[PDB]
RNA sequence: GUAUGUCUAAAGUUAUGUGCUCUUAUUUACUAACAAAAUCAACAUGCUAUUGAAC
RNA sequence: AGUGAUCUAGAAAG
RNA sequence: AAUCUCUUUGCCUUUUGGCUUAGAUCAAGUGUAGUAUCUGUUCUUGUAACAAGACCUCAAUGAGGCUC
């Protein structure tokens, strides 16, 4: 036994299980944020249309 | 390195002789062999090269070692 | 695992509780010392906390 | 051993037993007059039961 | 008893539920249940240099270190931990913390390595683009 | 194969100068001595090309 | 046209 | 308290203390096998009349004093 001890530690961010956890959390937040930015562009366009009307 | 040392002198058996046995029954010291014995008192022309034209006291160079290497390394 | 999370297992803690109930035994070094002294009423247990402070300053 | 105590962690066996006992008692209560029952008593059973 | 013992002895009066409730009342007063860090064995994840005494610490050196869960979380979801060792020559505390977003580590105190959630969400969206 | 080491509780003084209540692991989860020599199961059934203002 | 021939079995420490 | 110092020789005077697969490796989406615990809500009436430590003696020192 001569390998990296930290591959058996739960807290090690290098581990693929931790990378997977981080990545899935990030995907949830990213999809929510993409939806948010789409609708916020719609708010910006609505403002522009009201200013064009006035 | 200082834990890892050669043997300068061996432990003397005189130390073990200085105190008595402590009564542990070892299996190999149980009775056994309890009685002593005592004595009585044409086609072969077409080729360029045809005929038509031990012991030593070194283990490593002995023929057995050469044969062993040719057998077990391949 | 180590000595610490073995000693803080449920069985050990329950045995500590049962021992302080059934025979009054309590290794005070396990337990956090009272910040305010006046909440302690027994002379015996106050002196034992005093002993804890003594070994701490040593 | 590790896998099965991981499944039955935090006293799930006793929880299953208590919940099923309560479910049978609580539905027998809803049929007390139907089955002519004077009383339904959930018993104070020993924890290892 | 062996390492892999199946059964432990419970006294005949032992109720597990009451025992856990009593041990929970006890746990709030025990010293070693309430101290702020967990001791661990870990390897040095990268080559680092102590700042007090300039000692070089190579990667993959084993240490006895202290683990702290921090209050802050990466994107308010993922646990960040500080990992604290002490310098082998001069015993000064060296600390570093996990960096989950980079899947990496970042230095904190006592040493140097050799060689914002809204903004993070925006950066992640641009990265996905 | 879940290291290990030191410390202390000592003794007072050895004679002179009970509540409530969450829980579909919501755990700060811990240990690495252990093993590492991985390839049968792959893969679709036939290959692509495009637009400049003005004198 | 059918006769038979029947190994095993788990614990500790490292 | 009776000499002291330098060079060159001789003495080495802090003058490398075992073994094996150079012991192995420069390294792994790790796998595998054990031992634990949860986490968290959350708390204990006014006015009037009437009444009331020192010293001494015995001696393991405490009881007594129109005492203060
Ligand atoms: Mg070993
Ligand atoms: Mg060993
Ligand atoms: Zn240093």
């Amino acid at each position: 036994g001569s390998g990296d001890l930290n591959l058996l530690k739960s807290w090690n961010p290098k581990l693929m299980k931790n990378r997977k956890k981080v990545w899935e959390t990030e995907q949830d937040l990213i999809t929510e944020q993409q939806k948010l930015n789409t609708r916020l562009k719609e708010i910006e366009k609505e403002r522009e249309l009201n200013e064009l009307l006035n | 390195t200082t834990s890892h040392r050669p043997q300068l002198e061996a432990r003397s058996g005189a130390k073990a002789a200085a105190y008595t046995p402590t009564g542990i029954e070892h299996a190999r010291l149980l009775p056994g062999h309890t009685t002593l014995k005592y004595r009585k008192f044409s086609w072969r022309k077409g080729t360029a090269f045809g005929r038509h034209k031990g012991y030593i006291n070194d283990m490593t160079k002995s023929e057995y070692h050469q044969e062993f290497l040719h057998k077990h390394v391949r | 695992s180590r000595n610490v999370d073995k000693a803080n297992s449920v069985l050990v803690r329950f045995q500590e509780q049962q021992a302080e109930s059934a025979g009054g035994y309590k290794d005070y070094s396990r337990y956090q010392r009272p910040r305010n002294v006046s909440k302690v009423k027994s002379i015996k247990e106050a002196n034992e906390w005093k002993r804890q402070v003594s070994k701490e300053i040593k | 051993k590790i896998s099965l105590i991981q499944i039955f962690r935090a006293h799930l066996w006793q929880k299953i037993h208590e919940s099923i006992v309560f479910d049978i008692c609580q539905i027998l209560d809803g049929e007390l007059d139907v089955l002519q029952i004077e009383s339904v008593t959930k018993e104070t059973v020993h924890p290892r039961k | 008893s062996e390492r892999k013992a199946i059964n432990k002895y419970y006294p005949p009066d032992y109720n597990p539920l009451e025992a856990e409730k009593l041990s929970r009342k006890m746990a709030k007063k025990l010293k070693t249940m309430n101290k702020s860090h967990a001791s661990i064995r870990l390897m040095t994840p990268f080559s680092m240099r102590c700042l007090e005494c300039n000692e070089y610490i190579p990667k993959s050196r084993k240490f006895n270190g202290k683990k702290e869960l921090l209050k802050e979380k990466y994107l308010d979801s993922i646990k960040i931990y500080r990992l604290t060792i002490s310098c082998p020559r001069c015993a000064n505390s060296i600390a570093f913390r996990t960096d989950p977003g980079n899947s990496d580590y970042v230095m904190e105190v006592g040493g140097v390595r050799n060689y914002s959630i809204d903004e993070t969400l925006q950066r992640l969206v641009r990265e996905k683009e």
